[PDB]
């Protein structure tokens, strides 16, 4: 057995949105879904929600 | 805001504000992208004519990264009425693109379902602008930010003398003297997870500032997700 975006977001970096019986998560536009299916890769260099500091 | 932080170097790059003739900071917006400007619809009335502000830390000193661009096209919540505040909302489009840099860059919109769970989940949020600071006070130079916690719906109504509409919710505290105020009208509610910041309302209205007793309200962004894709394809 395998379900729950509650158990901790499905592992998802952003979105969570089980389907079935797996987690399946996404990501905000402007970022890419890692081959892990789980991570969220920035595209740009000044992706959205992160802060433009000294990083 | 009214006793709170202030925003450090990029802390709060998704700010924008809406100045008007005299280049007085009436309002404040959040940046969603290159042209788009989310912001509250009553904020369309302190102004004639005006202009958006991006990059500014200060009000007083120019320390160069301030950009200012001009509204192509104000696209307003065809419902918003004052006389019930309700779908106070309205995005605004730049004849020019935003260019990115330290303390300028767009905030995350999310998802109706999580958002509503996951995000408004949360315990507190994040609200920013150049709002007056203490009620019958001057109006910030710097910009502040505060976190505000989320209030549950019912709490909320019980609080408010007027009616708090689905599209609404409450945020701030019940007795802690720290609130957004006049001024930081329009500005935005972010919210972070993990390290990422999602919008998730902007500042409406409130019965004073920091009054015990009261809470700040909202637009709740959640029910506007659609009607922000709409707007922002131009519709
Ligand atoms: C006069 C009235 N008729 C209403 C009908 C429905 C809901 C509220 C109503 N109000 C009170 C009201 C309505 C709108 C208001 C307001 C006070 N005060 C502001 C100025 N901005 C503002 C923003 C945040 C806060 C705060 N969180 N403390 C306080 C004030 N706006 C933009
Ligand atoms: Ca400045």
């Amino acid at each position: 057995t395998r379900k729950l975006c509650s158990l901790d977001n499905g592992d998802c970096d952003q979105f969570c949105h089980e389907e079935q019986n797996s987690v399946v998560c996404s990501c905000a536009r402007g970022y890419t879904l890692a081959d892990n299916g789980k991570a969220c890769i920035p595209t740009g260099p000044y992706p959205c929600g992160k802060q433009t500091l000294e990083r | 805001i009214v006793g709170g932080q202030e925003c450090k170097d990029g802390e709060c790059p998704w700010q924008a504000l809406l100045i008007n003739e005299e280049n007085e900071g009436f309002c404040g917006g959040t940046i969603l992208s290159e042209f788009y400007i989310l912001t509250a619809a009553h904020c369309l009335y302190q102004a004639k004519r005006f202009k958006v502000r991006v990059g500014d830390r200060n009000t007083e000193q120019e320390e160069g990264g301030e950009a200012v661009h001009e509204v192509e096209v104000v696209i307003k919540h065809n419902r918003f009425t004052k006389e019930t505040y309700d779908f106070d909302i309205a995005v605004l489009r730049l004849k020019t693109p935003i260019t990115f840099r330290m303390n300028v860059a767009p905030a995350c919109l999310p998802e109706r379902d999580w958002a509503e769970s996951t995000l408004m989940t949360q315990k507190t949020g994040i609200v920013s602008g150049f709002g007056r600071t203490h009620e019958k006070g001057r109006q910030s130079t710097r910009l502040k930010m505060l976190e505000v916690p989320y209030v549950d719906r019912n709490s909320c109504k019980l609080s408010s003398s007027f009616i708090i509409t689905q599209n609404m919710f409450c945020a701030g505290y019940d007795t802690k003297q720290e609130d957004a105020c006049q001024g930081d009208s329009g500005g935005p509610h972010v919210t972070r997870f993990k390290d990422t910041y999602f919008v998730t309302g902007i500042v409406s209205w409130g019965e004073g500032c920091a009054r015990k007793g009261k809470y700040g309200i909202y637009t709740k962004v959640t029910a506007f997700l659609k009607w922000i894709d709409r707007s922002m394809k131009t519709r």
